[PDB]
């Protein structure tokens, strides 16, 4: 849900459900949705090892 | 009741009441119709909450209970309150009861 | 919820008030299908933030809301608030295992009492069977929980347990635990040991479990009154009372605490009162008062207002038979109900019993005499021996004959009671003096072991309604095919067991969600779950 | 705004507050609003959001059913409605009135939006006077660091 | 039918028509040729495709279901709609039918 | 209907060849096997009543095997979560064999 | 198939869902079972039955 190559589900509650399921807690998905232009997003996180 | 009432004993709409037969109850609601108000114009005071009925089907077993699964002088009711009976004192007081059943009679 | 008006449509007016907030949003407590790791996972769980200490619960209500009042909430921001949770079995499956919770069943089990693999096939049998015969929820209904009438009708139940047993073996009356503590005492003399052991074993296997919380209790004085086994364990907790109390003597004692806050009975008066007895005269069965019948007593001549008729422990083994066992044996699938007696009684006693003619034995066989009630003859429609005959069971005249006991002895209504009560002294401080338990029960009900809707024979729903008490009993078909049942919540209350606020709500109550899906999802035995699931029960 | 109407609808409203640029949440000062300073830039962007609409602006509410045919089969124009899209709700037409045909309605709808509705960070907001421009060839400046700037975007 | 038509109730060709009774049909029906239009020149008005017969066979068995097993006023027809019946409303209501079967009379 | 009439017909038929053949009769309709252990649950021997009730409770726990990995959710197109996930649930597929 | 021959339907069906939710379990997950390939459906000549 990084990219946007791929044709969505064609019932819009059954695509935007699907794709918060899957971004909700993870690294990478995107803080905030993607914007047409700008760049994706990933979150960082206030610290690593 | 609906159509003409009473409770018990009465007879039109809910077929019957007191002094009634199990039969003539049963055989009679039986045979009553789907309508409502029936041989009547008005309803029960009390409303129609109370018809004085299941108070007559009630009575109305306690009038059947004499002579069934026993002539009356038969040997009925079998385990013969006191579907089973129960036990008073251990006598040397001689009156009262023990038990939920002291007895029942067989007849 | 405050319970509103009757007790019949209090189901009806929740589904119907309760479906624009219900169906739509996503009940929090679905944690159920979560595994470990994915309870502490950043995503998901996104409650995760609101699991904090053991022994409480953090959701989210309305803000201002005095909770016993309306219908629903007016609903305004959202606040969060706690409420400590009871018992150790309502920690969430995901942090307590089922596996862990029902290894230590096995460690408690061994050394105790067993339930024979026969008593078990028995009993299980009757929650599983759907050919069940009406007539034992009518005479369980019509006996009113009473020991009186229980030895007036003892020989007619004999008749009926036996049938039972010769056409499908299985217990009958399983679903009372009262009649089966009667079965047990007085009828002990004419039935198959067969199926008395699985009554024997029955009711021995109640009180091995009873037992169990005295071994795990060091001695002590009486704290805020409650000895210390009641503030160890929630079995013995008297605040806590069956979700089925036959008589006011629960509420006797439960009125009586520093804990108790107001039973809330709805009918006419918020604050309950008693009943001593009722007759043809004193009843009326459509009433609001706020009254409760008290008469299970087996002595017409001595009745109570006050003073309460059984023992302590009298009230404690159903405690421990409707919630440690029943869950047990159904696997979550039976339901409560309430009970129309006007419309009981009108076909109990509706009866066609022959008149003998003169000198004539009585009948065996309803197969060939006309003179015995169960022959075709005698049978007819609305009638009480056609419901004898739908259900196959073998009852003569003169036992259905003494079925005019039921003049002596009725029931106006069920009577849905909604109690609360604080945490216990010796459990409560300043943060939690202000916690209340909201824990409902039905007065006069019935427990409906498997769903039997598939039959047009009884009207859906005649003599009962089905009314959850507890989220322990909600039968997934018991509420899914009550008369008018809103069709958008088919699916939703095939996972979620409704239960109306009117009777308690889920993080309010004694026993939470956890303890319910234990009972359903675990694979172990039946005894192994029986202490596994009665461990859960002790006090945080 | 918001805060202006003021929303009737219950007290738990959107963020709003809160930035993401990069990763790096970035959480504005609530404190104050002033009628003044928030009439001026409702009223400017109320003034201008209308400016932006013209006759030929019609021929391009018709295709909205059409964006929406895009909504779906193609991954971009996916992502370029946003989740919380009006358009999405504003679909859940020429009107004929073409006056002489030879005007370019299109052509002259486009130009009046680019010059109002195209132009309002500027006109809400300060526009940029410089832009980031690095001669040793670093590609980036930190924060806190000196960032060589040249003239106008 | 077929030879000379009638359908219930008639009898040339497939032997009978409604209420010929458990002999005569199937004894009738029994007792006919392999050929085709024998007795007639034409066919059924409908065609063929109704010849009024089941309809006539069928009710002749309920024709029959007055004497058979029973005497009629004897003990038939044993589990005594209603193969084995169903409840109608608690009574105090007093008519109707809320089980599928009623009753079946028992002749 | 037709079942509840003639049910005194089946029971013989069930019971007759249960004799002949320790065997469940009707086993093909499930429709009636569901009747079978509803209506009939009195008259039939106990051995073989286990079979059609066993048969149903069968039946009845793969049903519920589904809802153990579905995950709630709104409905999807007029569809709940369960029609989504498994294909018994999900209606678009209707029996066989449908009266 | 209704039961009651009083209220017919013209629209709204008889039963619940479940119901019909039972009859491809029933088929499709055990008959396959217990048969192994070996059954057929067929239909019914009912003016000959």
């Amino acid at each position: 849900y990084l990219g946007r190559g791929a044709p969505p589900l064609l019932d819009n509650a059954a695509a935007v459900y699907l794709r918060n399921a899957v971004v909700a807690g993870n690294r990478l998905g995107p803080a905030q949705p993607l914007p047409v232009f700008g760049c994706a997003q990933v979150p960082r996180r206030a610290g690593m090892d | 009741m609906a159509a003409p009432q009473f409770h018990r004993p009465s007879t039109i709409t809910a077929d019957n009441v007191r002094a009634l037969g199990m039969r003539g109850l049963v055989l009679a609601t039986n045979n009553a119709q789907f309508i409502m108000d029936n041989s009547y114009p008005h309803p029960h005071g009390t409303q129609g909450a109370v018809r004085e009925f299941l108070r007559g089907q009630a009575a109305a077993l306690t009038d059947l209970g004499v002579t069934h699964a026993n002539n009356t002088f038969a040997p009925q009711p079998m385990f013969a309150a006191e579907w089973l009976r129960p036990s008073f004192g251990l006598k040397r007081t001689y009156s009262p009861f023990v038990v939920r059943d002291p007895k029942t009679p067989s007849t | 919820a405050a319970p509103a008006g009757p007790g019949a449509d209090m189901q009806q007016r929740f589904l119907n008030a309760w479906r624009q907030r219900l169906a739509h949003g996503r009940v929090r407590w679905v944690a159920e299908c979560q595994m470990t790791a994915e309870q502490f996972m950043q995503p998901d769980n996104a409650n995760l933030a609101l699991e904090l200490h053991p022994a409480f619960d953090f959701f989210a209500g309305v803000a201002d809301v005095e909770l016993p009042g309306g219908e629903v909430p007016p609903a305004g921001p959202g606040a969060i608030q706690a409420t400590w949770r009871v018992v150790n079995g309502n920690l969430p499956l995901a942090l307590c295992p089922v596996a862990f919770r029902d290894a230590r069943g096995l460690e408690l089990g061994v050394g105790r009492h067993a339930m024979a693999p026969a008593t078990i096939a028995a009993v299980r049998g009757a929650f599983e069977d759907r050919s069940y015969p009406a007539v034992f929820y009518l005479l369980q209904a019509a006996i009113h929980g009473s020991e009186h009438v229980f030895c007036a009708l003892a020989r007619l139940v004999t008749q009926c347990i036996t049938s039972y047993w010769n056409n499908t073996r299985c217990a009958a009356f399983v679903n009372d635990y009262s009649l089966v503590s009667y079965i047990v005492t007085y009828l002990g003399g004419d039935l198959p040991e067969e199926c008395m052991a699985v009554y024997r074993d029955l009711v021995a296997h109640v009180e091995a479990l009873a037992q169990l919380v005295d071994d795990f209790t060091l001695p002590g004085p009486e704290l805020g009154g409650q000895a210390q086994a009641e503030l160890n364990h929630l079995m013995r907790d008297p605040a806590l009372l069956p979700p089925l109390v036959w008589d006011c003597d629960g509420l006797m004692r439960h009125a009586a605490l520093d804990r108790h806050r107001d039973c809330r009975i709805d009918a006419g008066g918020h604050e309950p009162v008693y009943a001593a007895a009722c007759n043809v005269a004193t009843a009326d069965f459509n009433r609001n008062d706020g009254r409760l019948l008290h008469n299970t007593q087996a002595r017409a001549a001595d009745a109570a207002d006050d003073r309460p008729h059984r023992p302590a422990d009298w009230t404690v083994h159903h405690k421990i038979y409707y919630y440690v066992l029943v869950p047990a044996f159904s696997r979550g699938r039976c339901c409560t109900a309430g009970v129309r007696f006007d419309r009981v009684y009108a076909t109990l006693q509706n009866m066609v019993v022959p008149e003998i003619a003169p000198g004539e034995e009585c009948p065996s066989d309803p197969v060939t005499d006309p003179a015995h009630p169960l022959h075709p003859a005698n049978l007819v429609a609305n009638t009480v021996n056609a419901m004898f005959h739908n259900g196959r069971v073998v009852v003569d005249g003169p036992a259905m004959l003494t079925l005019q006991v039921l003049a002596h002895n009725m029931a106006e209504r069920t009577t849905a009671l909604l109690c609360s009560a604080a945490p216990d002294a010796g459990a409560n401080t300043a943060s939690t003096a202000n916690m209340r338990i909201f824990d409902g029960a039905l007065h006069a009900g019935v427990l409906l072991m498997a769903p039997q809707h598939l039959d047009h024979t009884i009207q859906n729903g005649e003599y009962f309604y089905v009314l959850p008490v507890h989220a322990l009993f909600a039968g997934a078909d018991h509420v899914a095919n009550a008369p008018n049942f809103p069709p958008a919540l088919r699916d939703l209350a095939r996972h979620v067991p409704l239960v109306p606020p009117a009777l308690g709500a889920n993080y309010f109550s004694s026993i939470r969600q956890p303890v319910v899906q234990h009972a359903r999802e675990s694979a172990a035995g039946e005894n192994a779950l029986t202490y596994a699931l009665m461990a859960g029960y002790f006090k945080m | 705004i918001r805060d202006l109407n003021p929303d009737r609808t219950p007290g738990e409203l959107p963020d709003l507050n809160v930035l993401y640029y990069n990763g790096a949440r970035l959480s504005l000062v609530a404190d104050v609003q002033q009628l003044a300073s928030v009439n001026t830039e409702l009223r400017s962007l109320v003034l201008n959001m209308v400016y932006s609409i013209t006759e030929g602006t019609t021929l391009i509410l018709t295709l909205i059913p059409r964006l929406l045919a895009l909504s779906a089969q193609d991954g971009y124009v996916n992502a370029l409605l946003q989740m919380q899209s009006v358009t999405r709700e504003a679909a859940q037409a020429p009107m004929l009135m073409q006056d002489g045909e030879r005007r370019l309605p299109l052509y002259e709808a486009l130009v009046a939006w680019l010059a109002h509705a195209g132009q309002l960070g500027d006109i809400l907001a300060l526009a940029p006077a410089v832009r980031v421009c690095t001669f040793d060839g670093a590609a980036v400046v930190q924060s806190g660091d000196m960032a060589p700037v040249i003239r106008y975007p």
